[PDB]
């Protein structure tokens, strides 16, 4: 099969700058070379057809060149919404292949996470279980960690962490922490604590709440 | 507009069948070479086979001939795909695809996420995320969902039917060993909370639940 | 009628290069596949290559890449295939077919004769054929034409400019050397010869001749 | 490549027969084999289409049947105007390919030649040459051997022989046989003789002329 080589794998870039990105074939594949974002959650966009042919409706950033076995796209002045994986697709011989993708990241100045805290919804009391939530949301870097304290002792057990995609808008991340325990360990304590710990803050950024007062 | 649908999320045993369609809109369907893709979550798309929808001439990947198998209803525009003998490692997300010597790839459906499981579904439990008696306080509040303990993926989750857009964070989510859990935040100004009401929608097509948590100031 | 019409008989030098036309009708041209092929006299077809004509796009015999070039005009609906590096060995005659998956090759045209030759254009001798002071005698009588020495083929033998088609044996000419020879004869009832006038006609594209030889009877 | 294997080669039948022409393929063509039939000084007549699909115009006396990579072609009721060659063509792997063909030839009663003689024209004379020329037609089968006599010997030396196809009303053949000599050895002789030989008549067909004679 006609191999596809993406490079970089990954690029960090910013906004206004202007990128290349490579695609190599294991053969000629003359000029049915194809160019797509996809975005996460969603399926891929259609960007330069055979080669350098530009599609209705695509911003005028986006260009492509090349024939044979050496490709290029080019995006002169990135934006925010361009963050995205980019695949080169060979439509020369069969079977069609696509290349493994670059992953396009974009810079932004530093952002402290607005924490929030969430207790157990009663509903779930009453089904025996108790999950604390915290959102930790909008910060870059991706570098964060998060630590929870039960009555001020730090729990690891428990803890599910999830973080979202850069955002398209203002290039930063967001992420949920969920602590889960069961509802005998949660009513045999009181303070409940989530902080987050990056070299941003000149320290830690804390959330607590105590299950007393409601 | 031009539109390619695709049918929706499937939980299938391992060793059973499926068969997939594809409604297409928009555009001349005669004309129309229909390509189906494999892609599992975090890789490339593979491509399966097409089919000319003029003639019913099939081109397939030869990795994939006596598995696959495309038709097409040219009265109602719609492709199908029927992929037998499915095994867990077929569990991806399946696109349909129009090309045209003109257009390249140009129109794709939405992706069906198919799961090829021994295990039965099961449908998430829905609790509201409201601030404490402490919180708040501010020009924004966060209001949350927690979608817990579902199979299998996946879950859509929308605030206020779509009209609260803005502010939404949806995580991605996470098994935990045979079940998955997910959360969500929208984040709207203190002159909508608690005045207004938000309440989160979840569905999940596997097992045609369609769950409605509005987020209610604790009292207790 | 459903018609593709092909160009005419072509001598050209080796090392040089030729371009083909098929004119088709009666049929949808944007709908087609127009194929080429090779027939060496006595031999198989070879496919040489197809080109869709609704794109352009054309798929090729790999052993004639680089030495064919299939392009369209679908404002003719005419379809061209331009051969170049003639060698000798590329002597043959060449078809265009239209094929459809609906029909197969059901259209073809009638073939385009392709010598790749140095030698020259030689006109042909023409000669008449008359039975001597002897033979005859019946209710049928035989006449001839000898066409020889030419160059390159073909020649077209008609008598009396059609109007005489019973009876008619025109033999395929011989290479000799690098000269052809032909004979045609016609059989006509001893009422109309040598009453009336029997004319053979002897046509030479290649070399713009055209010869028109009554039948006398030998009274030497 | 596919390759396609016809057999028989060659076939010779007796018209109202009925007979079937094998082709075989290298490999697996599903149903996309066609059948023709060709004619001398004539373009490929499709004759079936995918297999066993019958074009409409064609006789029904043909039919073919197979698939994967045994295929065949029948004929019930051979007629006289069926003589040809039939190939088998693949179009289901690049490149298409034919097979070498199977030649049908009609069997018929044997027929003695219609025998004509011609003495040079007086303007070929005029240029120094001196072609005799002799038709044998109409006559069965094609295997007629002429021989030429100069004065009652035998001369191989000059002769060019044609023969035309096969009459599709009655499969007789033609043939043409030119002696060409040069004005000198012409004038040098006086009886000049063509035979037909060939068994059916009981023995050979004469045809001759004397130079002095006009
Ligand atoms: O008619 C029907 N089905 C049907 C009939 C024939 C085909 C083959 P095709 O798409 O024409 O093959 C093309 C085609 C074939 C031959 C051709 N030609 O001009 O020779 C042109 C196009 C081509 C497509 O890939 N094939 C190849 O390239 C092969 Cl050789 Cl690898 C497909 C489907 C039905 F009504 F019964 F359903
Ligand atoms: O767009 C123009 N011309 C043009 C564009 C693309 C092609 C290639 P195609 O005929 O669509 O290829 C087919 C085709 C390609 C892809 C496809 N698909 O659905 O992906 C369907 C059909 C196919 C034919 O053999 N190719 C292959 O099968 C390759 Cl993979 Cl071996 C040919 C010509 C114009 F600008 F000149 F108008």
């Amino acid at each position: 099969e006609l191999v596809m080589t993406q490079t970089p794998a990954t690029l960090s870039v910013t906004p206004g700058d202007s990128v290349s990105l490579s695609c190599r074939a294991s053969q000629s594949v003359s000029n049915k070379l194809h160019w797509y974002q996809q975005k996460s959650h969603e399926s891929p966009r259609l960007l330069i057809k055979f080669a350098s042919q530009s599609i209705p409706g695509i911003p005028s950033r986006f260009s492509g060149s090349g024939s044979g076995s050496d490709f290029t796209l080019s995006i002169n002045s990135v934006e925010t919404e361009d963050f995205g994986i980019y695949f080169c697709h060979q439509t020369h011989g069969r079977p069609l292949t696509f290349g493994a993708g670059t992953k396009l990241e974009l810079k932004r100045a530093d952002a402290a996470p607005t924490v929030s805290i969430f207790p157990p919804s009663s509903e779930q009391l009453t089904s025996g279980g108790a999950s604390v939530v915290c959102f930790l949301n909008n910060f870059y870097p991706k570098d964060i960690n998060v630590k929870w304290k039960i009555d001020g002792s730090e729990r690891q057990n428990g803890v599910l962490n999830s973080w979202t995609d850069q955002d398209s808008k203002d290039s930063t991340y967001s992420m949920s922490s969920t602590l889960t325990l069961t509802k005998d360990e949660y009513e045999r304590h009181n303070s409940y604590t989530c902080e987050a710990t990056h070299k941003t803050s000149t320290s830690p950024i804390v959330k607590s709440f105590n299950r007393n007062e409601c | 507009q031009v539109k390619l649908l695709e049918s929706g999320a499937v939980l299938v045993k391992p060793g059973a069948s499926v068969k997939l369609s594809c409604k297409t809109s928009g555009f001349t369907f005669s004309s129309s070479y229909i390509n189906w893709l494999k892609q599992k979550p975090g890789q490339s798309l593979e491509w399966i086979a097409w089919i000319y929808a003029g003639s019913g001439g099939t081109v397939y990947n030869q990795h994939f001939t006596d598995k696959a198998r495309l038709t097409v209803d040219t009265s109602s525009s719609t492709a199908y795909m029927q992929f037998s003998s499915l095994t867990t490692e077929d569990s991806a997300i399946y696109y349909c695809a129009r090309y045209r010597y003109d257009e390249g790839f140009a129109y794709w459906g939405q992706g069906t996420l198919v799961t090829v499981s021994a295990a039965k579904t099961t449908p998430p439990s829905v609790y509201p995320l409201a601030p404490g008696s402490a919180a708040q306080t501010n020009s924004m509040v966060t209001l949350g969902c927690l979608v817990k303990g579902y199979f299998p993926e996946p879950v859509t989750v929308t605030w206020n039917s779509g009209s609260l857009s803005s502010g939404v964070h949806t995580f991605p989510a996470v098994l935990q060993s045979d079940l998955y859990t997910l959360s969500s935040s929208v984040t709207v100004p203190s002159s909508t909370w608690p005045s207004e009401t938000v309440t989160c929608n979840v569905a999940h097509p596997a097992s045609s639940t369609k769950v409605d948590k509005k987020i209610v100031p604790r009292d207790c």
